[PDB]
RNA sequence: CCGAGCAGUACAUGCUAAGACUUCACCAGUCAAAGCGAACACUCAAUUGAUCCAAUAACUUGACCAACGGAACAAGUU
RNA sequence: CUGGUGAUAGCUGGUUGUCCAAGAUAGAAUCUUAGUUCAACUUUAAAUUUGCCCACAGAACCCUCUAAAUCCCCUUGUAAAUUU
């Protein structure tokens, strides 16, 4: 991680963080099955059921990628007809 | 070889535990702890609760299905007056399932 | 491997013999207990040391007054060891509301509920 | 349970199983049956 | 929507349901039974009343064993039960004096299995 | 550490010595019958039969119906006998059952059924229905009279009420005819309640029908001390069950106390507890009959409400618990994307302050 | 044998501390010194211990 | 023992439930300190001096 | 000290969805009520391999990556 | 020799005033075992309500049998515990 430009003097993005996770504005991550494309022949169709779920991070991989990531990503988008929309905020989470 | 580690199987609720529906109640290798009323089987012998409510262990009388050969080939050959017994576990529901409500005055 | 002690139940059953060599009475058992710590809690195992502090006897040689019950008796029965244990005594009864300022035990068991600091006139 | 009164129910081995002639009993026997006709042969 | 007893997959019969049909037979006398799950029998009729004997040339033949379905499945309608499961072997499956015992009470108004739980 | 058993052991009796010479099942069905007599048997350990099954007093109910009649065995058995002889005698028959093409008449057997072992299976059958455990918190009694009740559907069909078989509103919208064998000179009382027709007491009842020092018979001769109310199940409520009590009595008896106007179309005067009703006169009454039906609802229902009650109609519905849902975490590792619908309440979209 | 422990004058027993954990004392000890009663020590057995 | 079993059981639970919320009184109390407008001002007097 | 790097039977070995287990992390792995749609969560202790990339209209496929959490490709000798 | 060059070094050595407080020994992966990441443990702040000790009851048959115990766990003693 480049915590200073050499040409800006701010800190980058890695962009191996965003061709790969999706950040929703509440402060999850979601992500994919590692594997979900491979040897999909000796696979049961209950074990392929959950390979192509969308999943989230627990808290070290969530505040990991924080970290890889600059403020642009964690601002509030308003895309239109966006299927993600919905997920950017909690509901009646306590604590 | 050998470097294999434990897989963590055994009892997962102990007596008088609370439970919800569809809970694993115990992974088990081989056939230690018998599906009573409200449990389930599982491919993996898991015994899973199919009801909320507690959990408790008795010990029954077990009786093969007709199908089952090598089970039943094993009763057969028993002295008369002898009975197999094995240690199922249950699940004791706990809330009925609804109530009758009102809702309009027509 | 070293671990947790199971004592017999047979252990805490007095013989006839034993009522008339400390003085108490089966038929009327004493109500609370005097334990006073007289041993370390230092090189024993951990759950001695817990239940030491459980019971507030953390000082030794400071006693504590607890309730003969089996749930009580069941921790000292642990820690045995490391405690002594006194019936407590009542010659004057329960401690009153004005006695409260005047109460002294002494190393017999017994809760005096008038301490004078005055020599006996008898 | 080992520890509990209920251990040991669910045993079944002991109830399953696992020649010389004494003076008093007669170890082995055969009874021959020979006949021209099969079917008193397989009948007795 | 009552609840009905699932698991007991490892034994033999099943508890699954909220009325069973079971018969017993004996060596002089056929008697079948309408029970509840937890064991209260509901309705009962068997060969050894004099009401059934008095007309039974035979009490242990398939006639007596057709002969107490159409008593029983009767008295379900009276009763009121019209849904029983029923549990047989393999072989008293196949035997004839079930088959028209089963007839009967199909022919008397009574189903042989029960509506599936409605959960929703 | 070992600990000894509490009682005797399942299979101690079995001789281990003389394995060989033991008689073996060799059957599945032999072992399932001797399974089921020990399953039967209480233990000192834990059972199915300890959590599951209905637990019950150690005092027998009591017995507060008529004295059995008595019959000489041996004569019975004489007679019976003889009449099975003659039955084996004829050779139609035999052919007849070998060929399996023989049966029995339905209504002889029902015939005597019906005295013989009926009031038994009555019994047990009202037991069933927790008709004893609510209306003579469960004392018992077998009916030694039977009581044929059927409603009156048009002008030549009848609908037959024997124990508990499905009867509309609408069939039961007249008094139905009561028939039932008595002698001359004899004090009856007839009684219909419904168990769980009551809409504000779960525990009380709702008084439909009470017929007071009956002669004999004749039903209409009887006192009406309650005009008959056809039930009203509510919609959506499930099903109800009506109980007829036929009660016989040694001596007039006077019903001023238990006197309602007519008609009584007040839910507050047709409020009726069977328990403290015969509890004050089981001295000189004593029930005899007994018959019982189950009922739904339908459109007559609405009827009764409206125009005869006068009120508006209730409507239940079955309601199940809401699903549980652990509590919510921030970070629900390895969670799919719909756990966060699981926890929201609308499904429409929200914008906050924007 | 059996007499000595019958007579034996001194109040405090191996088997009997051993058992009822007096002083802790089986935190020093072995599981088997329950049963051996201090007559076994090792491969060694103590006929004079009572 | 004085009591038994059956006798010892329930007979403190009154006074055990009401020691723990005394103790999540105290736990859920905890907050920052109010700040009061006289310690502000008294920091004038450290150059108070004489006329 | 003995094995595994498969094979056989299915062709709903379809689609979805409560609640749980989890090889002490992660990754990965496992069980599963109900519902929809059909009929009247396959056997098997292990029987396996991530990302990138490449191929493909698409569905899908690709390593004795066996040093088996794997560097795209590098041995001796002083 | 100058410059890149303040090369790099999982290695060696060093790392400056006062006082108080809490504080030690499960593991997994790694061209990895002189390192590192994660977990465990430890620290601080915050929210919350149970935590620990533990009465019966309860946890398997086998290859025939066999130990100290452990899990679970109302009371009770106590004041910790979980979450962020
Ligand atoms: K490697
Ligand atoms: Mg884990
Ligand atoms: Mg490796
Ligand atoms: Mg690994
Ligand atoms: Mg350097
Ligand atoms: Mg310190
Ligand atoms: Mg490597
Ligand atoms: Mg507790």
């Amino acid at each position: 991680l480049t915590y200073f430009s050499a040409r800006k003097g701010k800190r980058k993005t890695v962009k191996a963080v965003i061709d790969r996770f999706l950040r929703l504005h509440c402060g999850l991550w979601v992500r994919r099955k590692a594997g979900y494309k491979k040897k999909l022949w000796k696979k049961t169709p209950a074990r392929k059921k959950r390979l192509r779920e969308f999943v989230f991070c627990n808290k070290t991989q969530s505040k990991l990628l924080d970290k890889m990531t600059t403020s642009f990503w964690k601002r509030r988008n308003w895309y239109v007809d966006d299927p993600y929309q919905k997920y950017h905020d909690r509901t009646n989470l306590k604590v | 070889g050998g470097k294999s580690s434990g897989r963590r199987q055994g009892i997962k609720k102990m007596e008088g535990h609370y439970v919800h529906a569809g809970n694993i109640i115990a992974t088990q290798r081989h056939f230690r702890w018998h599906p009573g009323a409200h449990v389930g089987v599982g491919k993996n012998k898991c015994l899973y609760a199919l009801e909320e409510g507690i959990v408790r262990y008795t010990k029954e009388v077990y009786v093969p299905h007709p199908r089952n050969t090598e089970a039943v080939d094993l009763i057969t050959r028993l002295p008369k007056g002898a009975v197999l017994y094995k240690t199922f576990v249950h699940v004791v529901p706990a809330k009925p399932e609804g109530t009758f409500k009102l809702v309009a005055m027509l | 491997k070293f671990t947790r002690s199971r004592i017999p139940e047979k252990v805490f059953q007095a013989s006839p013999e034993d009522h008339e060599k400390y003085g108490g009475d089966p038929q009327n058992p004493h109500k609370l207990h005097i334990v006073t710590r007289i041993k370390s809690t230092r090189r024993r195992p951990y759950w001695e040391k817990d239940i030491i502090k459980m019971l507030g006897l953390e000082k030794a040689h400071t006693p504590q007054v607890h309730k003969n019950i089996p749930s009580v008796n069941a921790k000292l029965k642990v820690v045995k060891h490391l405690i002594r244990i006194k019936p407590l005594k009542l010659p004057q009864g329960l401690p009153a509301e004005e006695n409260m300022s005047n109460t002294c035990l002494k190393s017999t068991g017994e809760l005096v509920v008038q301490w004078h600091l005055k020599p006996v006139e008898q | 349970y080992k520890t509990k009164p209920t251990h040991g129910i669910g045993k079944y081995k002991h109830l399953i199983k696992a020649n010389l002639g004494t003076d008093y009993e007669y170890g082995v026997l055969n009874i021959h049956l020979t006949a021209y006709d099969m079917t008193l042969a397989e009948s007795y | 929507v009552a609840r009905k007893e699932r698991g007991w997959r490892t034994v033999f019969p099943s508890r699954e349901f909220w009325h069973r049909l079971r018969v017993i037979r004996t060596q002089h006398h056929v008697e079948a039974l309408v029970e509840h799950q937890n064991g209260k029998v509901v309705v009962s009729a068997s060969t050894r009343e004099w009401a059934i004997k008095k007309h039974l040339y035979s009490t242990r033949n398939v006639v007596a064993c057709e002969s107490i379905g159409r008593v029983l499945a009767q008295r379900c309608l009276e009763a009121g039960i019209n849904f029983m499961v029923y549990q047989p072997t393999p072989w008293e499956a196949a035997s004839d004096s079930m088959k028209r015992l089963q007839s009967a009470m199909t022919e008397g108004g009574v189903v042989l299995r029960e509506p599936q739980r409605i959960y929703e | 550490r070992r600990t000894p058993p509490l009682g005797p052991m399942p299979n101690s009796d079995i001789d281990l010595s003389n394995l060989e010479r033991l008689e073996k099942y060799r059957s599945f069905d032999r072992y399932r019958r001797r399974a089921e007599q020990e399953a039967q048997a209480p233990h000192w350990w834990r059972t199915y039969r300890e959590y599951f099954g209905e637990k019950t007093d150690p005092k027998e109910k009591i017995d507060i119906g008529l004295p059995p009649p008595k019959v000489s065995r041996t004569q019975q058995l004489l007679e019976r006998k003889q009449a099975i002889q003659e039955l084996r005698a004829n050779v139609e028959e035999e052919r007849a059952a070998r060929l399996r093409t023989a049966s029995v008449p339905l209504d002889a057997v029902r015939a005597e059924w019906e005295r013989t072992c009926g009031p038994y299976h009555k019994q047990r059958l009202a037991e069933y229905y927790g008709l004893y455990r609510d209306l003579f918190h469960g004392a018992t009694f077998v009916p030694r009279v039977p009581l044929h009740v059927a409603y009156a559907v048009g002008e030549d069909d009848l609908m037959p009420v024997y124990c508990g078989n499905e009867v509309t509103p609408t069939e039961a919208a007249q008094a139905p005819e009561v028939t039932y064998e008595a002698e001359e000179g004899s004090l009856w009382t007839l009684l219909l309640t419904s168990l769980d027709g009551h809409l504000l007491e779960p525990d009380a009842e709702y008084l439909h029908w009470l017929l007071t020092n009956i002669p004999g018979n004749r039903v209409a001769e009887g006192q009406v001390t309650c005009p008959y109310l056809p039930p009203f199940p509510a919609r959506g409520s499930g099903i109800h069950r009506l109980a007829f009590l036929l009660f016989k009595q040694d001596q007039p008896i006077d019903f001023s106390e238990d006197a309602r106007p007519s008609p009584c179309y007040q839910l507050a005067q047709r409020t009726f507890r069977t328990f403290d009703f015969y509890k004050k006169h089981q001295e000189t009454m004593t029930p005899a009959g007994l018959s019982f039906f189950q009922c739904r609802w339908d459109d007559s229902v609405t009827y009764i409400f409206h125009q005869l009650l006068d009120m508006r109609e209730p409507v239940f519905e079955f309601v199940r618990p809401p699903p549980y849902h652990p509590k919510q975490k921030r970070f629900p590792h390895r969670q799919p994307l719909r756990y966060l619908d699981r926890y929201r309440d609308s499904h429409e979209p929200t914008y906050g302050i924007y | 044998q059996e007499e000595r422990e019958r007579n034996n004058q001194n109040p405090w027993t191996f088997e009997r501390i051993a058992t009822a954990n007096m002083l802790g004392i089986r935190k020093v000890l072995s599981p088997y010194d329950l049963t051996h009663k201090g007559k076994y020590w090792g491969k060694f057995y103590m006929p004079k211990r009572v | 023992p004085y009591m038994t079993r059956e006798q010892e059981r329930g007979h403190a639970a009154v006074r055990r439930r009401e020691a723990f919320e005394a103790i999540k009184a105290a736990a859920t109390s905890k907050f920052p300190p109010h700040r009061f407008i006289a310690d502000q001002l008294d920091h004038l007097n450290v150059t108070k001096k004489w006329s």
